[PDB]
DNA sequence: ATCAATATCCACCTGCAGATTCTACCAAAAGTGTATTTGGAAACTGCTCCATCAAAAGGCATGTTCAGCTGAATTCAGCTGAACATGCCTTTTGATGGAGCAGTTTCCAAATACACTTTTGGTAGAATCTGCAGGTGGATATTGAT
DNA sequence: ATCAATATCCACCTGCAGATTCTACCAAAAGTGTATTTGGAAACTGCTCCATCAAAAGGCATGTTCAGCTGAATTCAGCTGAACATGCCTTTTGATGGAGCAGTTTCCAAATACACTTTTGGTAGAATCTGCAGGTGGATATTGAT
């Protein structure tokens, strides 16, 4: 009954199918290797992809802003520290996280300032 | 003679004015002349704990070269996530 | 001698592919690329960690669509997560679509 | 010249003042505005690259480092560091000073839970 | 008439509280508040009798501590009197505010 | 004195003995206050959580486990009512 | 033959066979070999030891036989490595050690 | 006839046990117990995810005594862990020698 | 210094509340005995990447002088909290239905495992863009003396 | 409120580093298609563990009075910032040898996978006891007044 293995119809992505830009196939197979339960069904990688490319979509946004803010075109990490910092739900998901060479965000304290 | 050079009080790299400029971007205006002595101390310590997981993590691969990887790894362990070394 | 590759994975095709949606004329260094693909792995991990305990916590074996909706809404603050959400359960009904 | 107009007037030009001096403390704030906008290290890597072997050489002698682990090490240094500042800041201005003490770094850390 | 110094009567009262382990809010009033915050999450809800206690519990333990680290505040200020700032430094440097 | 509300009920003494306990000696009039929205903001927290746990797990009812495991995630960790 | 559990072979009280069963079910790994469980089983045991022999020692501070939860709290935060190891864990009915800040206590 | 188990696993009577061998005439509170037990499995679930990752680190299938050796050094406190790595390989050592 | 008021100890004493030891009942573990499998170590080896040398130049670090202004000390008042004496309104403390949390049995949708076919993302090597970092120079604020 | 003295913009410029661009190669993915296994939604039903009432109980709300503490105002020694001169040592551009990661093949020690047997820790009353929390008595130590 290997008469299917051929012509006509052929194949779809997973992401194709779920809408995705994100890599269901491959977010499927990374759920199985890091042994988090013993079976994972379909849905659970076309979910968690959808959300983590939903967040990326979030933060570049947020960065490539900052980017036109600055007159730059290419992003930079700077550009994804203030996305972050300046963002209260951002900020507070990646609270305990260190962006590397984004610096910190201008601000002094006002009895700092002069007279 | 092999090599090796004996490498000992480098602590004092952490310079008086690269101490300032940390500071400064912390958004401290003014500084008391014991903030350095301290500083250096409280870095040594957050040094020594990062570098010990981490060297903890090599000699569990069985290796001789600290990776990126190591350090990344040691400092989740501590709660303090590194993002753009290979995460 | 012999023919000695390597290779690893990463998320930049894809980050760049949305990239691309969000600001169409706009790049992004390889530091900064670099940190996206951090970012992704990260919240996956946490993510999938919070999947991992919720099972557990039911005596489930596996972990469906389900788990990974309250592990988001867990993980997720206020508006992000509500968003979120929303995009998971689009995806997850548009995928069953597919007779 | 005998003429008119001229006569030994050294003290024409008194307009002309001596030095130049910034008042204590606005130099500070220029430094802090300036290092806020960059993103560039503080420390200076081979000083710093150094302080690492030391230290590591005392937990475990003959090792090696990926030029690389040195660099997150950095990065993971100062971001902390620079952290540790703006919560001793905040201590000082509680005391209703402006000079941060290690009296305030110790403080910051009993609360934060690294000595308390 | 007899009458105690002020800061006396606090003194041994921290003693004592510091000796034992009882809870300190009233249980009813606490049991109210629990409810009536979870009702905004979920309508309809029954609490285990074990889940309240544990909550109290976790609330206290915290609430005592943050008050240890409020008192280092004030007296880091030449304090004696704790204050709303002295809260909310602490909740800043500890991460809940800031 | 009948008409109450409930984080009201958060009584003044009994906000001074977990001070107490804390080791404060003299406390300003307007902590009490101050201190009722803390532990709010504490209790919404932990119950959004363990409410979050109670609902996947199609409970109507509030468990000690929902609460420790709430617990936990805040680092928070508790012993005594489960494991 | 004679049965005789692998915690008699190992040497202690806790159950070998359970860690195991728990490694295994618990999504660790894909296996976990003979002596993880053993191994751990000793680490868990010892410092159950640690603590009961410290509080232990309260209850007879205290003129006490039986041991209650103020007293597994004095025993830990009275010692610096098992106070760190459970810096953020707290233990129900163990309230807090007797302190009061110096600056606090009466003037004469 | 009935008919109805549940059931409920616990550290209790292994704890009981070693304190029966520490302070053979103190006895321990309900309570006392209560707070035992979860300790033991929080050590427990603290030592085998350290473990679980060392094993995914270095890409091995396999939780050995040797990762339990490392997420031990890694999780405990100098002398605390000192004594439980002699304390482990005591246990592993005479499991081996005699069977 | 001399009481005089309270609070705080110590030694007993005794009841109930919550540990005990007691017996018997399983199912669920956990032990044992084969069988089939495989993860990952040893034994090479190819090939990044680290340590180390060198050598020239510029950006910083060090060390010093000088004094503005900051912290620290002293003092003193108004006024904010502490201590206090009890009635009263609410929080404890139990009994009493019944709502759900769970054991249990059933049955199919969904997950696996297995084996080809096939599409796709990672990469090694070269070729060509291209944001933009520094270099200027000069127009535009921001200080600080007076 | 000026002016002088510096710092700060801010757009213009273009040379190089580093993105972005194909060529092709290939291996691990990822997908497609029968067959076999099973986890958990789903319907019930019993049995706890809750939410509700009542009476019975012990802390809180109140308002007065004054001690004491927090700030405000004043002063002044000196630390700490600004600036300047000088000389080192970090930073940079290159290049080499070789330690040591990282592929690849290849087995055997150890591990999974049933199956069968034995045992044991959890559970449900059922009776037995015992550590110790409240209570008493009375001594004595603080605390605050005069
Ligand atoms: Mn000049
Ligand atoms: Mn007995
Ligand atoms: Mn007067
Ligand atoms: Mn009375
Ligand atoms: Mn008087
Ligand atoms: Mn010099």
């Amino acid at each position: 009954g290997k008469q299917g293995g051929k012509t006509r119809a052929k194949a779809k992505t997973r992401s194709s199918r779920a809408g995705l830009q994100f890599p269901v196939g491959r977010v499927h197979r990374l759920l199985r290797k890091g042994n988090y339960a013993e079976r994972v069904g379909a849905g659970a990688p076309v979910y968690l992809a959808a959300v983590l490319e939903y967040l990326t979509a979030e933060i570049l946004e947020l960065a490539g802003n900052a980017a036109r803010d600055n007159k730059k075109t290419r992003i930079i990490p700077r550009h994804l520290q203030l996305a972050v910092r300046n963002d209260e739900e951002l900020n507070k998901l990646l609270g305990r996280v260190t962006i590397a060479q984004g610096g910190v965000l201008p601000n002094i304290q006002s009895v700092l300032l002069p007279k | 003679k092999r090599h090796r050079k004996v490498l000992r009080d480098n602590i004092q790299g952490i310079t008086k004015p690269a101490i300032r400029r940390l500071a400064r971007r912390g958004g401290v205006k003014r500084i008391s002349g014991l903030i350095y002595e301290e500083t250096r101390g409280v870095l040594k310590v957050f040094l020594e704990n990062v570098i010990r997981d981490a060297v903890t993590y090599t000699e569990h691969a069985k290796r001789k070269t600290v990776t990126a990887m190591d350090v990344v790894y040691a400092l989740k362990r501590q709660g303090r996530t590194l993002y753009g070394f290979g995460g | 001698k012999k023919r000695r590759k390597t290779r690893k994975e990463s998320y930049a095709i894809y980050v760049y592919k949305v990239l691309k949606q969000v600001h169409p004329d706009t790049g992004i260094s390889s530091k900064a690329m670099s940190i996206m693909n951090s970012f992704v792995n990260d919240v996956f991990e946490r993510i999938a960690g919070e999947a991992s305990r919720l099972a557990h916590y039911n005596k489930r074996s596996t972990i469906t669509s389900r788990e990974i909706q309250t592990a988001v809404r867990l993980l997720l603050p206020g508006e992000l997560a509500k968003h979120a959400v929303s995009e998971g359960t689009k995806a997850v009904t548009k995928y069953t679509s597919a007779k | 010249l005998a003429t008119k107009a001229a006569r030994k007037s050294a003290p024409a030009t008194g307009g002309v003042k001596k030095p130049h001096r910034y008042r204590p403390g606005t130099v500070a704030l220029r430094e802090i505005r300036r290092y806020q906008k960059s993103t560039e290290l503080l420390i200076r890597k081979l000083p710093f690259q150094r302080l690492v072997r030391e230290i590591a050489q005392d937990f475990k002698t003959d090792l090696r480092f990926q030029s690389s682990a040195v660099m997150a090490l950095q990065e993971a240094s100062e971001a902390y560091l620079v952290a540790l500042f703006e919560d001793t800041n905040l201590c000082a201005i509680h005391a209703k000073r402006v000079t941060i003490m290690p009296k305030d770094i110790q403080l910051a850390r009993r609360i934060r839970g690294e000595r308390a």
